[PDB]
């Protein structure tokens, strides 16, 4: 408890609060935003999801990891992470991408030589369809002809709240040409090579639009809770400094005092 | 097709003519 | 019946019913 | 007015009793006159540095943080002066320098030992241009209670402020992701909140041979029913600029016309 | 038992003295019957803090805090008289007074010197609902030798005091930032910290008017084992709630089904 030492860490806490601060609005602006497109993206991205559910498909015998560059946004990376571990543990051969530079500096070290892609420039502006695109492209334009694949993000379901969830990637052409789609006729064996193509456009859009909206809302939280611990520690090292000031004034005059009366 | 030409890319070129581009690819 | 592109080419499809809107010849084509 | 000055460079025990000298020529508008006098002590931490001094000077061991051993009586002798006996009352406007920025720094502590209210002045407000710049949700008093100032009082006081503090919340948002999530209820609080900050505002007879504009001595009722009525919201039609510098609420009325 | 008292209502010789008499009845059986004794002290300090209040008045300079100079001087030929012996045995618990939360107080600052065994309680720790409020990185025992408590007892000791450390450095930054941008490695000390600093908790039975538990006694060998497993992973699956408040760690096993 040194005046000089107190000062130093109320200097750094002071412009911590500031920058915290600061960084909340900016989160809850993003997020904003991303809360009001998040709500067609849903009806279309349940939509494209619209035929699998309503009709079974399995896989006779790629994980996608997505969430952003940036981190101060909770645990956003760490839950995609963990259950990317996880899956690629339980199995069937493994090959992986992350969108978003976070996936491929935590899932990889140990997983490198287990990688295809991976994907930068994700989170500061708004997701598009337009970047599924250039996700699916670089897949299909892969020599991983993936027989099934699955992909990992996180659910948005309030500010305070997320889920890491799963999507099943039967993308396999070779796959969508099993007994319960024999239901559906009048189908060329690559009228569905076009389908599939976009249903993994529209499934890789719709997870990276939950994204952002997961993590501007996580980091949204994570910096109101920084900027407020910040301040009640400004507010505690405060009156920790005046104590420590009233002290050693009284300690250093009794000191005086004490030598002064002994003569 | 053919061409070297996919859908996805198809579709692109159809949709413009009736869109980030953000992203960057890491390839290593 | 659900239509939509960012807004609520591309697919179609009947099971309820889905439409889902996103070098030189398709080009043409499409203008 | 009667001045009575103790300037800095008087000796310890000058500047010492001085404001004893003004507590002295206070005393007689009361207990002579039976008047409710007003003392302005300038500044109350002045007093007590002399105190010290004159303490020190006397040989006798300061006390923590270098104070005399007698502060709280020393204190206590004076403060207790001032008061409403039955002939009439002395009222204090105490300005207070509080050391160090410690408001638990001995010299402040023992003065709020009799405070009854605080009269914050701030630069911001006045950036507002609001004058006076008092501040609403810093200044305080013992006496708003229910019980003193009866419940009307109490909650039209408890409403100007919570509305000032709830705008105070929405200010931060208002400026980064823009004025309009806002609800037909977030911008009425705003509208009124603004209204609100403008009515605590006033010209005073003081500064009219500046302000070349009349001075208001608003009433206690015309204060309370002033803000009531907007709280209320029936001037939520009536413009900010209608409730700037005026007196009672029917200003407010007026000036509106006048700014059609 | 033989019960001897000076408390806190007498003057400062009294209190000055008083140890000295329990003191004197202890060594007659330790002594003139070789007897294994057991000597409780409440409270130590107040002995040294009793010499303070006469010292001034037997004409003393005083030396740091305004203590006596001679404090060190009497607890050591007072403290020098409580022990062990060829003739007897002493085992004497003292609790010391810590004034204003100092440690580094002249009195509990030179009490340290005279012990084999300190239980270092504390007001943080306390605040959190730990009791005992056993500072876990303050306490020591000069019998904590692989030597004496067998390496069993000595890597679990060490074993429990090490990620506490851990667990301690990492606090500061866990304070402004949480637990997020943590190491996945960096969260499973945490994890068992906060599980292990749980474990260490315990109901007694003098206490169990405020735990609102049985009072529990576990056994030296209970200890080492639950600590193990705990340090070991091999109850990273329950909740931390689940180790508060118990006695062995069978006992924490339940408690997680009970919270389901």
């Amino acid at each position: 408890a040194t005046l000089k030492d107190i000062t130093r860490r109320l200097k750094s806490i002071k412009n911590i609060q500031k920058i915290t601060k600061s960084m909340k609005m900016v989160a809850a602006a993003k997020y904003a935003r991303a809360e009001r497109e998040l709500k067609p993206a849903r009806v279309y991205g349940v939509g494209s999801l619209a035929l699998y559910e309503k009709a079974d498909i399995k896989t006779p015998e790629l994980i996608i990891g997505v969430s952003s560059d940036r981190g101060l946004c909770g645990a956003i990376h760490s839950s995609v992470a963990k259950q990317m571990k996880s899956e690629a543990a339980n199995l069937k051969e493994v090959k992986i991408i992350g969108v978003g530079d976070k996936i491929r500096s935590i899932l990889h070290r140990t997983h490198s030589d287990q990688f295809l892609v991976t994907f930068k420039e994700v989170g500061r502006r708004p997701p598009t369809f337009g970047d599924a695109s250039v996700i699916a492209l670089e897949l299909l334009n892969s020599g991983y002809e993936f027989d099934e694949g699955s992909i990992i993000f996180n659910r948005f379901r309030s500010v305070i709240s997320y889920k890491t969830e799963e999507k099943p990637i039967f993308s396999l052409d070779t796959i969508s040409s099993a007994e319960s789609m024999s239901i559906y006729d009048d189908i060329d064996a690559d009228v569905l090579r076009n389908y599939q193509e976009y249903s993994l456009a529209n499934i890789i859009y719709y997870s990276l639009k939950e994204s952002t909206t997961s993590e501007q809302s996580a980091r949204m939280t994570a910096m109101d809770n920084a900027s407020k611990n910040a301040s009640e520690m400004i507010d505690k090292l405060t009156l920790t400094f005046n104590r420590t000031r009233q002290a050693v004034i009284t300690k250093e005059l009794i000191e005086i005092i004490s030598g002064a009366a002994a003569l | 097709r053919q061409a070297g030409l996919s859908y996805i890319r198809y579709s692109q070129i159809c949709a413009k003519a009736v869109s980030g581009s953000t992203i960057k690819i890491v390839k290593v | 019946f659900t239509f939509a592109s960012t807004q609520v080419s591309g697919s179609v499809t009947v099971n309820s019913v889905q439409l889902l809107a996103e070098e030189i010849q398709i080009r043409i084509e499409a203008n | 007015v009667a001045l009575v000055y103790g300037q800095m460079n008087e000796p310890p025990g000058a500047r010492a009793r001085v404001a004893l000298t003004g507590l002295t020529v206070a005393e007689y508008f009361r207990d002579q006159e039976g008047q409710d006098v007003l003392l302005f002590i300038d500044n109350i931490f002045r007093f007590t540095q002399a105190g010290s001094e004159v303490s020190a000077l006397l040989g006798r061991i300061p006390s923590a943080v270098g104070y005399q051993p007698t502060l709280a009586t020393d204190m206590g002798t004076m403060q207790e002066r001032i008061t409403t006996t039955k002939k009439g009352s002395i009222t204090s406007v105490q300005a207070i320098y509080v050391p160090a920025d410690d408001l638990t720094d001995p010299a402040p502590a023992t003065t709020f030992a009799h405070l009854d209210a605080t009269t914050v002045l701030s630069r911001a407000i006045a950036e507002l241009g609001i004058y006076p710049a008092v501040d609403p949700l810093d200044s305080t008093s013992r006496i708003m209670d229910p019980n003193i100032v009866g419940s009307e009082h109490y909650d039209v006081a408890r409403g100007v402020q919570k509305i000032l503090q709830d705008y105070k919340s929405l200010q931060d948002i208002i400026a980064i992701l823009g004025m309009d999530e806002l609800s037909e209820e977030d911008k009425l609080t705003v509208s009124r909140a603004r209204k609100i900050q403008r009515f605590l505002s006033q010209p005073f007879q003081v500064a009219e041979v500046f302000t070349g504009h009349l001075g208001k001595l608003v009433p206690l009722k015309e204060t309370i029913k002033g803000f009531q009525q907007i709280l209320a919201g029936e001037y939520d039609h009536l413009p900010e600029q209608a409730f700037y510098m005026v007196g009672p609420i029917e200003e407010a009325v007026a000036k509106a016309d006048k700014l059609a």
